């Protein structure tokens, strides 16, 4: 431990890293484009009946 | 967007590093050193104080080292680290540069 790089106290909340990601941006895009290509796939049925 | 602004500003709410000797033993972002040869790391070498000889084992173990040779490079060292490394000496000569350009 003591001559460890890593020290015992470096994994002992050492920082509080901290940025916001894209990470999962997808999931909300991942369900209107659905509803954007769905809404149009309701759409061209009301402009003809 | 609302909950990622909060967590910000709580991280350096915590207000770090606060002014002490422990807080510069509990972090490792921020290294410190002392100078390489006299009264001030022969200090925390026979120290048995348990906040001190936790500064000891770490700068004697501490890689890349945190030691200098001279007085010059320490002061030259804490300025080009961003605030990444501290130096630890006489409280004499630190009142001199704090008034130093």
């Amino acid at each position: 431990y003591d001559k460890g790089e890593c020290g015992a106290k470096d994994s002992g909340s050492k920082e509080k890293t901290s940025a916001l990601s894209l990470s999962n941006v997808a999931g909300v895009f991942y369900i209107l484009v659905g509803g954007l290509g769905l809404a149009m796939l309701v759409a061209l049925i009301e402009f003809c009946y | 967007y609302t909950a990622n602004l909060a967590a910000f500003l709580t991280v350096e709410r915590m207000v770090s590093p606060i002014e002490s000797a422990e807080d510069l033993s509990k972090q490792t972002e921020i290294a410190y050193g002392t100078l390489d040869s006299g009264s001030t790391k022969e200090f925390f070498r026979r120290s048995k104080i348990a906040v001190f000889d936790k500064m000891w084992t770490y700068m004697r173990s501490a890689e890349p080292s945190v030691f200098v040779r001279t007085t010059a490079e320490g002061v030259a060292r804490v300025r080009k680290s961003k605030g990444k490394y501290a130096y630890l000496l006489e409280s004499t000569m630190n009142e001199y540069i704090e008034q130093r350009k």
